[PDB]
């Protein structure tokens, strides 16, 4: 049972870490895209 | 406290107040060879000359707007804000692209801008006031190239065409352009006289010299046609129906007419291509400064500028954040 | 007529220029193909 | 002079037709109706419900502050 718990816990923890990394990368990509769109909207507001 | 608007253009600097129509001072610009600030000491010195001599006012009182080239790098903008705020202690700042100011001056936010200056002629598509960096096309067939064709032809004429003498040389080759150049195949021509009285029958050269920017490198028509090719697929009809030109270096006779012919025969015949004829020298030279002036005048510029408070709170990062 | 006059006065420089420009060059929002916006 | 004629005749077209009032013109063009120019309402929140068989709502915020 301890081996089972440790395998399952290692699986869950490593997959949560992988999730952390993927969410982090998606957050940086989203931040770059949002900054681009924010500058575009400022340009739109001034042109408007 | 009337807002001050400056253009730091490559070949002549235009300065004035936001609410005033014309740049009250327009003098030759150098620290801007490639298009942005090459020499920070020289650029700072010329700016100081501007506020003190040209406009006879301190920078600590009026709010200030500056305009930078479309293709200028970001470090240039960051250092520009650092220098301006630290040294001149203005109350509020802003930065704008010259092409965007040209499109604003024409009251047409969505546009394509053809402009040229020292060493460069560029085509920029602007959609809803945002310059598409990926779509810009930059060519070396600037007014400098044509004026150097003029200078070479004059030296071949063997006319006697310290720095002030070179400035005079450049001016005369420019002055000759406005009067003579038009875009045996040209028939008899003008008698344009030099200040000392020298002259000649400036014949086919007036036709062959302007031909360089179309056919000496990418000519202007190709520059624009590929510029729109690199832009978005479906906004392209908007650009053609909104093509605009600006800059004193564009002031040649029938130049805009030849552009219209070139684009009409190059564009699909079905397209709504049209050129906005701000062809007068005054119009082209004031176009960018005009856009800056309008931008500064409005009641929203009070919220768009980079207030001194902003730069106190944060450093150079504000330029990328507050200026498109 | 008088109202347009006294309103045309106090028209700061930029707007007098804009008056002349929009007088000569005009515009047209419609291009006869706005239906494409629907589709 | 037919080329010169085409030129200044199209210029005359622009000048004269700009004098008429969107009526009085024999070629009565369709559906002008000059809609509103909006003109400011500062920052705004737009509520937009559209048919897509199905109905969807999009809420647009003008700026990041709001």
């Amino acid at each position: 049972q301890e081996r089972r718990w440790k395998v399952a816990a290692a699986k869950k923890l490593v997959r949560t870490v992988v999730r952390h990394h993927e969410e982090k990368q998606l957050r940086e990509e989203r931040g770059k895209k949002e900054e681009q769109s924010r500058l575009r909207r400022i340009a739109a507001s001034t042109a408007r | 406290v009337g807002a001050l608007v400056f253009d730091i253009g490559s070949y002549t600097v235009r300065a004035g107040y936001a609410g005033e129509d014309c740049p009250k001072v327009d003098f030759p610009t150098s620290p801007l060879k490639n298009g942005m600030v090459e020499d920070w000491d020289s650029f700072q010195a010329i700016l100081d000359h501007t506020y003190k001599m040209h406009v006879k006012s301190e920078a600590s009182l009026h709010p200030v707007l500056m305009s930078e080239a479309p293709w200028n790098t970001r470090a240039k903008r960051e250092k520009l804000t650092e220098l301006m705020f630290e040294h001149y202690n203005i109350p509020a700042f802003f930065l704008c692209k010259t092409a965007v100011l040209t499109a604003f001056a024409n009251g047409r936010s969505t546009g394509l801008i053809l402009d040229s200056g020292a060493t460069h002629t560029t085509a920029i598509p602007v959609h809803d006031g945002y310059v598409l960096q990926q779509g810009i096309v930059k060519s070396p067939l600037a007014g400098d190239f044509i004026t150097m064709q003029c200078r070479e032809l004059f030296q071949e004429m063997n006319i006697e065409l310290r720095s002030w003498h070179n400035y005079m040389c450049n001016c005369v080759i420019q002055d000759f352009q406005a009067s003579v150049l038009q875009v045996a195949a040209q028939m008899p021509t003008v008698h344009y006289e030099f200040p000392n009285g020298y002259n000649c029958d400036f014949g086919a050269e007036r036709l062959k010299i302007p031909e360089g920017l179309f056919d000496p490198m990418l000519g202007v028509s190709h520059v624009v046609t590929t510029s729109v090719g690199m832009c978005d697929i479906d906004i392209r009809p908007g650009l053609y129906g909104s093509v605009i030109v600006a800059g004193g270096n564009t002031l040649i006779q029938s130049f805009t007419d030849r552009l219209n012919r070139e684009l009409s025969q190059k564009t699909p015949p079905s397209m709504r291509l049209k050129l906005i004829a701000n062809n007068t020298t005054v119009e082209r030279r004031f176009s960018s400064w005009i856009g800056g002036s309008i931008l500064a005048s409005l009641g929203t510029f009070q919220q768009m500028w980079i207030s001194k408070q902003e730069y106190e709170e944060g450093g150079k990062q504000c330029v990328e954040r507050k200026c498109p | 007529l008088e109202e347009l006059a006294d309103f045309m006065e106090q028209l700061t420089p930029i707007e007098k220029y804009a008056l002349n420009y929009l007088e000569l060059f005009h515009t047209s929002i419609e291009q006869e193909k706005e239906r494409n916006s629907e589709d | 002079t037919q080329e010169e004629l085409l030129r200044e005749a199209k210029i005359t077209e622009e000048l004269n037709l700009r004098s008429l009032e969107t009526y009085e013109r024999l070629e009565a063009d369709k559906k002008k109706q000059v809609h509103k120019k909006r003109k400011c309402p500062g920052p705004i929140i737009t509520y937009h419900s559209v048919t897509v068989r199905c109905s969807r709502t999009f809420i647009t915020f003008s700026d990041d502050a709001t």
